[PDB]
């Protein structure tokens, strides 16, 4: 009884609430970007939480990864123009050789990541852009359907050790 | 390798770390 | 470049950027002084809206000549969305019921701006009611209809949004 | 009277059509 359109809404709500955490850890480890400091939230809520927990669960491997993702997205530059070509690339070939929760939490973190660079390299108002990047992909190549079949978004509320 | 290549190995490696901590 | 070439997903990438700025700059001029209307939405006072770009300008320019119609809207409006007590839960049924309704019997640029209308209007009234959080539901809302309901093809074959420049007086 | 998502309906194209003759040209 989760529609794929469903899943795509929660995806919203899921990323919003993760870029808001993870934001608000990496400040706790460079500038902060405001855009992600001060951006509205549902109110608590069950997807809400569920961005919350995978940002939080995520932390130390994140931490880890920090130094590869950053100077990768200072070598591939993206821009306004061709964002959304490398996301789709890159995402493509993130779920090419199987899903689990754990890429589709990767797909998460990239999202975070590519808005994250872009707004430090000027492109403000963007963040919107990236939502419907991830939103858009998970949709249309089949990875919502994948969440739904597993009970939508809340089966990661299960994840954890 | 290009660095949308590279950046994609990547998300694969922390992916699967990820779930083999997460996923029961 | 020649009309025709324009991609759907294209307009609709545009569509987000233009219906920011379209938010943003129908909530600015529609303030008052000394307290005498509806307080401020803070989301979209603080709304970030990418560098200054021809698509930002279709959005305010939208919003500014639509002003003195707006307002006469307003409190039918007003009635009609407390009547219709959208929620977290039904807003994307009701939009979309709302949204088929309105193209029903065709598609012009006025109707399109009504369409932006709605969703800030929509947008504007759920977070009065304490739905925070929820305007990039919304703006997701305007560009998914567009995209499946053939808007977006229409606007792309004028050569998209910039297009809606050359509406005025 | 009507429901309202058939008013509204209703009042945007009322709407969009006075735009459109102000604007359009
Ligand atoms: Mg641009
Ligand atoms: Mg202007
Ligand atoms: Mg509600
Ligand atoms: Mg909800
Ligand atoms: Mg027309
Ligand atoms: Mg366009």
């Amino acid at each position: 009884s989760m529609s794929e359109e469903q899943v795509a809404q929660d995806t919203e709500e899921v990323f919003r609430s993760y870029v808001f955490y993870r934001h608000q850890q990496e400040q706790e480890a460079a500038p902060a970007d405001p855009e992600m400091v001060t951006l509205p939230l549902q109110p608590s809520s069950t997807m809400g939480q569920v961005g919350r927990q995978l940002a939080i669960i995520g932390d130390d491997i994140n931490r880890r990864y920090d130094s590869e993702f950053q100077t990768m997205l200072q070598h591939l530059q993206p821009t306004a123009e061709n964002a959304y070509e490398y996301f789709t690339k890159i995402a493509t070939s993130l779920f090419e050789s199987g899903i689990n929760w754990g890429r589709v939490v990767a797909l998460l973190g990239f999202g975070y990541r590519l808005a994250l660079h872009v707004y430090q390299h000027g492109l403000t108002g963007f963040l919107g852009q990236v939502t419907r990047f991830v939103v858009d992909f998970m949709l249309h190549h089949s990875i919502a359907r994948w969440i739904a079949q597993r009970g939508g978004w809340v089966a990661a509320l299960n994840l954890g050790n | 390798m290009r660095p949308e290549i590279r950046i994609a190995q990547e998300l694969r490696r922390x992916g699967d770390e990820f779930n083999a901590t997460y996923a029961r």
